[PDB]
């Protein structure tokens, strides 16, 4: 074994420093500093043309390890399979690495995420769903690791390149960004994640809440100069305003997935415009006239009726529609995100409410003093 | 000297609730348990706490007073911070009325052997109907004193206000062997 | 023959997952607790021993019980996937020792330091001063990879008891193949 | 030597304690039996 | 005022809307019920401040207050 590493000492910056350094830990029957060192040297920036050399050593270090952390082992085999780039035998390699550690240690889930990742390129539809399902059901009893969840949500985001994954991709991307907090990746990757999450939200048939536009740290902090319009558009989709100037602004860019869906985007804009316009109502004159809707959503007076019908049918409005006066009665079961000024105003309203309650309670106890007992 | 009719038993609210709950739970079978607390003085019996004991096939009797369970629970409650001493024993008489049978008499002298002022508490769970808690406290009088022209207990005061006892105790020989102790439940404001 | 309570502190951090000692440090430390508790209890059968783990938590899996069997029971399947927090380990050891059932047993602490200790110097010296003010004897023994003869640890044991005290030892182990024979020659026979 | 002593003491302790639990539970059962039926 | 008991359950989730995870204690509603023996015990234990269950005007007005 020492001769094997001596003859293959090359292919590393500072030929001794790359391999004999971890050999120094190896000779002293050590497997924790050694695994960290080999992890770091795998992450060392190289083509890793010596991968064919490391595997045997890895196999050697896998033949009588009996101490190495399975999580570090799978973290190294994912890089190994990324480097070797032979999907035909990769599947067997991951399967045998998974079977060689069958203990209760939760490293198998990472291997399942890896086989899903390398499997979402060839044969990505028939049984990859089974892989995702077994991963998610096995994802139980230990939510504090936060790495296996990250891998599962990475796989789910990988699945986004399908016909019917827009809102679900948005939810899983939210879960991923919740799992990993700090930067720990280039600004380009983070802004790409925020961008894809944004287009998922705009195209999400089942999502219109957009409560994380100004609440999610990633997209709010990112994208100040590089195609920043997205956050602005998100603001529009939370402001309900016309702002179709911004819609065309993002129409010049991102021509695919938006030029073909401009119609659905306009319908979504109109629905959120209805939501905003009856949110701005003073809560006493909740009735909405036809002309204000027509002039706000810049739609004909014969379409407001069907628009509010669609909004009520979806489950965001619980009002009613009149026609002789054509005033749409309004009641709400679909809340929204607040803001500092809105919170201040609404807590002032609550203070008024509590003052009225206290005044009537005082009057009641004063008038009913004798009967009280 | 002779005990006084002014003597009364202070039962904490928790103790009373525990005894009634155990009596209902063990119905129709008769249960029993120790009565932790402190005598404090001659005229008071403070029942701070009561803990149930496992039910044995012999029923309420001395062989069902397994010392392993009692000793372990006593020392370990004192470890928690409850260092009381046994002041008596409660037991259940469902549908019988508050009185002592012969076996209860043997258990009561066995209890008086180590603690002279032990108290036997009888609770009727089924008879403890809403708004009526049938509970009584007794202590044995040996035949030697009462036969020898001596009153079983001196009435130094007017605390003998305890009304005419239920005739069931009279048929079961209340005053012949076990003088009843007037009851006084102690309730804190919390 | 001296009445005492032994409050052992074992380690199950990830740093016990390299074969520096024996097959691995887990069985080395298990046999170490075995022999030390054996010596303590055959020295006096009226004593009692317990164990606290230290990896990212501090569990009291076995309280202060005379029967060593429970300590041997919970020493098993320790699953070394944690991180050592020595600052709270000795604190919880003393806080469990103050729950002593007998009021005549003497203080005695054994802690299994197998990982480097990430503690402030002021924090450890004030811990030692508090131990002085509360009259608790602590013996620290070091295994595995570790900065040999820690200045913080040697100061901690020096100010644990000063000015001609009993002499609570700071025991280090020779790296490589070595049992606790050195750990029983000096420390076990005399404290 | 590790496996033999380790698991021998393990299963011996578990068997002894569990047999003690057997004996206590059985004794309580029989003392609950009594008579008559 | 009332309800001296607050029941809390530990939950563990990704917090759905992308927030850092923590333990957190989700609240579960609680109420004070009683068993028949405990019911008679407590009613006899009070026996001096228990209000009439029929209510009547004074106690309904105090309930409103
Ligand atoms: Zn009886």
């Amino acid at each position: 074994v020492p001769g094997f590493l001596q003859q293959s000492q090359n292919s590393g910056p500072g030929q001794p420093a790359v391999w004999h350094r971890l050999e120094e830990l190896y000779t002293k029957k050590l497997w924790h500093q050694l695994t960290l060192q080999v992890l770091d040297f795998v992450q060392d920036p190289c083509f890793a043309q010596g991968d064919g050399l490391i595997k045997l050593y890895e196999n050697f270090i896998s033949e009588f390890e009996h101490r190495v952390n399975p999580l570090s082992l799978v973290e190294i085999i994912l890089h190994v399979v990324r480097q070797m780039t032979d999907p035909n035998v990769a599947l067997t390699f991951l399967e045998k690495t998974r079977e060689k550690v069958k203990s209760s240690d939760e490293a198998v889930i990472l291997c399942k995420t890896a086989i899903g990742a390398l499997k979402l390129n060839i044969g990505d539809l028939q049984v990859t769903k089974e892989t995702i399902e077994d991963v998610e059901e096995m994802l139980n009893n230990l939510p504090g690791v936060t790495s296996v969840h990250s891998r599962f949500y990475d796989l789910s985001s990988k699945y986004y390149q399908t016909i019917g994954n827009h809102a679900s991709y948005y939810k899983d991307a939210l879960r991923f960004l919740g799992c990993v907090d700090i930067k720990d990746l280039p600004v380009s990757e983070q802004q790409e994640r925020a961008f894809t999450l944004g287009l998922a939200g705009l195209l999400g048939e089942g999502v219109f809440n957009f409560g994380e536009l100004l609440m999610h740290p990633v997209l709010e902090s990112l994208r100040n100069t590089d195609r920043q319009w997205l956050i602005d558009t998100l603001y529009a989709f939370n402001s309900g305003n016309v702002e179709r100037f911004q819609t065309l602004k993002t129409a010049w860019g991102q021509q695919p997935d938006l030029a073909a869906n401009e119609a659905q985007l306009l319908r979504k804009i109109q629905l959120l415009c209805l939501m905003e316009m009856t949110f701005t109502r003073p809560a006493n004159h909740r009735q909405l006239t036809f002309e204000e809707i027509a002039k706000s959503a810049k739609i004909t007076v014969n379409e407001v009726e069907l628009l509010v019908m669609k909004a009520l049918s979806v489950g965001l409005v619980k009002g009613s529609i009149d026609e002789v006066d054509k005033r749409v009665h309004m009641t709400w079961v679909q809340p929204r995100v607040l803001d500092l000024q809105q919170i201040k105003g609404m807590k002032d309203r609550l203070e008024f409410w509590c003052t009225d309650v206290k005044s009537m309670e005082m009057l009641v106890e004063h008038q009913a003093h004798d009967i009280l007992t | 000297p002779a005990v006084d009719t002014a003597e009364q038993v202070y039962i904490s609210s928790l103790a009373l609730l525990k005894m009634l709950k155990h009596g209902r739970a063990g119905v129709p079978m008769e249960v029993m348990g120790l009565m932790l607390g402190e005598f404090v003085d001659d005229y008071t019996v403070r029942v701070i706490d009561v803990f149930a004991m496992p039910q044995s096939g012999t029923g309420v009797s001395v062989e069902a007073v397994d010392p392993v369970f009692q000793a372990k629970m006593l020392d370990m409650l004192k470890q928690t911070g409850r260092p009381e001493m046994v002041v008596g024993w409660y037991h259940s008489h469902p549908g019988f009325g508050c009185w002592l049978s012969g076996v209860d008499i043997n258990t009561q002298q066995s209890f008086e052997a180590l603690s002279e002022r032990a108290v036997a508490v009888v609770v009727d769970p089924i008879q403890s109907v809403k708004g009526k808690v049938v509970i009584d406290a007794f202590r044995l009088i040996n035949a030697n004193m009462m036969v020898l022209g001596h009153e079983p207990r001196q009435t130094t005061s007017n605390l003998g206000h305890l009304n005419k006892p239920s005739i069931q105790a009279l048929i079961h020989g209340l005053n012949r062997h076990y003088y009843s102790i007037t009851i006084n439940y102690r309730k804190n404001e919390l | 023959m001296v009445l005492e309570s032994t409050m052992v502190c074992v380690d199950n951090s990830e740093y016990m997952r390299n074969g520096d000692f024996l097959p691995t440090r887990l069985q080395a430390q298990q046999d170490a607790v075995n022999i030390v508790c054996h010596s303590k209890t055959r020295s006096n059968p009226e004593n009692n021993v317990g164990l606290i783990t230290l990896a990212n938590d501090c569990e009291v899996l076995t309280t202060l019980t005379p029967d060593t069997g429970r300590i041997l029971s919970k020493l098993h399947t320790v699953q070394p996937k944690g991180k050592i927090t020595f600052c709270t380990g000795i604190r919880v050891a003393h806080l469990a020792l103050k729950h002593r059932q007998g009021k005549n047993h003497k203080m005695r602490i054994i802690a299994f330091v197998g990982s480097p200790v990430e503690d402030n110097e002021k924090d450890l010296v004030k811990l030692a001063k508090r131990l002085k003010k509360e009259k608790v004897n602590v013996d620290i023994i070091n295994f595995g990879e570790e900065e040999v003869n820690t200045e913080k640890l040697t100061a901690f044991v020096n100010t644990l008891n000063g000015k001609d005290g009993t002499g609570s030892h700071l025991v280090t182990v020779p790296p490589g193949p070595s049992l606790a024979d050195a750990l029983i020659s000096s420390p076990i026979l005399a404290g | 030597i590790k496996i033999m002593k380790s698991e021998v003491l393990r299963v011996t302790h578990e068997l002894q304690a569990m047999k003690d639990k057997i004996k206590e539970n059985s004794e309580k059962i029989k003392v609950n039996k009594t008579l008559p039926y | 005022l009332g309800l001296p008991t607050e029941a809390y359950i530990s939950v563990e989730e990704v917090h759905d809307d992308g927030t850092p995870t923590s333990k957190t204690f989700e609240h579960v509603t609680s109420e004070i019920g009683a068993e028949e023996a405990e019911e008679v015990g407590v009613e006899h234990l009070l026996r001096d401040i228990k209000d009439t269950t029929v209510g009547t005007l004074s106690q309904r007005i105090t309930n409103q207050v």
